[PDB]
């Protein structure tokens, strides 16, 4: 271990490690040379005029669990190479705006958890180069605008967990560098037309856990969103157009909304997207239109008054590896012949009535299959027939007669609980992989016992 | 007997529950899973003050030495190129 002034350590390579030693100031018999100082976790209250004097070549300086209330206007004086300054947990109260006033070198700035209500309209000024600021974990109860018109060159900026509850036109118009912008966890129930305009380059945008009660129109202006999230809010309505200004958007976040209604073009034009998962919208009644979505890897769509797939689900999208549609008011089946993908169907609780041979041809990587809770009184005895590596099969508590055996000898698993009017037994020799099989009465399970979990009980359904 | 800061342990798994201001981290270097409390997190992990409680999550970020957020990077392995809080060979 180099030798360094107590009660630090030195690691050679000019870094400084003195956290956790219950310093009250600024160590002292460190070498100017020093690049990296470390002293969070002590109890360090006031930084006084001129504290890091000896410190003219620091690029980094870690202050933060000190209980920090006071830094004199001149105490980070000299600090011109200084990348990233980290205040978090402490006292602070307000942005020391005057004494960051000279790091004209600095990149990154840590203000997190440190009881800020305010901050001064001249605050920021001079950070030329502020790449990522974090004002999270504080009490802020408006976006600091001006302060935040000096930082063009800003890239990520986190206003999460303060108290924030509406944005004004023009909030964060000259952060035209902005890539990441978080303001989840505030109480917004406002957001104007306009309040995003300039952020041209944002790619993420967090507005999780707020009180938006209509979808917000302002994401009309980030032409590079990637990435939404509006989970935990109050929205009941996702409108037609509401991404027409988001063409790259990859991902939305959009749960734990009281929504009830969504509008059919809402979601089309999404070439990106990956995943769309809508529950409870029990307004809808039209399948969604996605023309120019056609890359999504998993659809859900449940609660809804949907009674009827387009012929073109599986025409077109062209990497469907999950679909759940189960819970709506579905009837007839189209096709799904060309989902080649397809790895989990899920249809319960629909009003499906019959499985004809064709309804499930292409599905060659079909493993899960859940057709519970329909009317089926008929499935073509060639329906499974050309199926692949079938695993799941779960026909419960339908109408069925009769059950086909054709492609289902690789199952592991078969659910035909509830069908009372099911009167054959399955052949344990159709079925050399099962492993958890439900029947409707307990003569049926003969075969797989003495007279592999065969049960005959309705698990009380 | 708990580490200070843990409200509750297990004689294998570290700490359960940390202390409401503190982050939980989870080191694996091991045979398992072991809970540890911290005020702050490590570089490579950001702090999420997630609804559930205080978490230090793993940056996953390819070519990434510490980041923002799930998404964005502060700074690169050596001798990478940073754009917009990615890394890339060049
Ligand atoms: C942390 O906080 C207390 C409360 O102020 C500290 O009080 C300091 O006591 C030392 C020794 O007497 C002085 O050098 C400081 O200047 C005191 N604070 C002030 C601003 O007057 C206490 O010592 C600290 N505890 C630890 C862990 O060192
Ligand atoms: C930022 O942009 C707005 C609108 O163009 C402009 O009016 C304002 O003065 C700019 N602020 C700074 C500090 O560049």
């Amino acid at each position: 271990p180099p030798l360094c002034a107590a009660p630090c350590s030195c690691d050679g390579d000019r870094r400084v490690d003195c956290s956790g030693k219950g310093l009250t100031a600024v160590p002292e018999g460190l070498s100017a040379f020093t690049q990296a100082l470390d002293i969070s976790m002590n109890n360090i209250t006031q930084l006084p005029e001129d504290a890091f004097k000896n410190f003219p070549f620091l690029e980094e300086l870690q202050l933060a669990g000190n209980d920090l209330s006071f830094i004199h206007p001149k105490a980070l004086s000299g600090l011109k190479e200084l990348k990233v300054l980290t205040l978090q947990n402490n006292q602070l109260k307000t942005v020391p705006s005057e004494a960051i006033r000279g790091l004209s070198a600095l990149q990154s700035l840590r203000l997190d958890a440190n009881h800020i209500t305010s901050v001064p309209e001249d605050s920021f000024e001079g950070l030329v180069q502020l790449r990522h600021l974090w004002l999270d974990d504080n009490s802020l109860t408006e976006v600091p605008v001006h302060p935040l018109s000096n930082l063009p060159t800003l890239q990520a900026l986190t206003l999460a967990l303060n108290k924030i509850s509406s944005i004004p036109d023009f909030a964060f118009t000259n952060l035209s560098s902005l890539v990441v912008l978080h303001l989840h966890n505030n109480k917004i129930r406002s957001l104007s037309q306009h309040c995003f305009d300039g952020l041209d380059n944002l790619e993420t945008l967090d507005l999780n856990y707020n009180n938006l009660g209509e979808f917000p129109q302002a994401i009309k202006a980030l032409p590079s969103l990637k990435e939404l999230g509006f989970h935990s809010n109050s929205i009941s309505v996702i409108p037609d157009g509401a991404f027409d200004g988001n063409p790259l958007l990859r991902t939305i976040h959009l749960y734990d909304n009281p929504l009830s209604f969504v509008g059919n073009s809402a979601f089309h034009n999404l070439s990106d997207l990956h995943s769309l998962v809508i529950r409870g919208a029990s307004m809808v009644q039209q399948f969604p239109n996605l023309t120019g979505t056609v890359h999504l890897e998993s659809l859900t769509l449940t609660g809804t008054k949907i009674s009827s797939i387009p012929n073109n689900l599986c025409q077109e999208q062209k990497m469907l590896r999950t679909l759940d549609l189960s819970y709506n008011n579905i009837r007839d089946l189209p096709s799904f012949n060309g989902c080649h993908a397809l790895e989990e169907i899920s249809l319960q609780r629909n009003q499906i009535y019959q499985i004809k041979e064709g309804t499930f041809q292409g599905l060659i990587s079909l493993r899960i299959l859940d057709l519970s809770r329909n009317l089926i009184h008929e499935i073509h005895s060639r329906a499974f027939a050309t199926l692949g590596p079938i695993t799941n099969l779960d026909v419960s508590f339908n109408e069925l007669t009769s059950f086909p055996t054709e492609g289902l000898n690789g199952l592991n698993q078969l659910k035909l609980v509830g069908n009372f009017k099911l009167k054959e037994a399955l052949a344990a020799k159709d079925f050399v992989n099962l492993r958890s099989l439900s029947v409707p009465y307990a003569y049926q399970c003969c075969a797989f016992w003495g007279c592999i979990h065969c049960t005959p009980s309705t698990g009380h359904h | 007997a708990c580490a200070k800061g843990c409200e509750l342990c297990s004689e294998v798994n570290g700490c359960l529950k940390c202390s409401p201001k503190l982050f939980i981290l989870l080191e694996r270097n091991d045979i398992r899973q072991v809970g540890v409390c911290l005020p702050s997190c490590p570089p490579g992990y950001f702090d999420a003050r997630n609804p559930d409680m205080n978490k230090c999550i793993k940056c996953k970020i390819e070519h990434c030495e510490a980041c923002f957020s799930h998404n964005f990077c502060t700074k690169c392995k050596e001798g990478l190129y940073l754009h917009k809080g990615r890394c890339y060979p060049a």
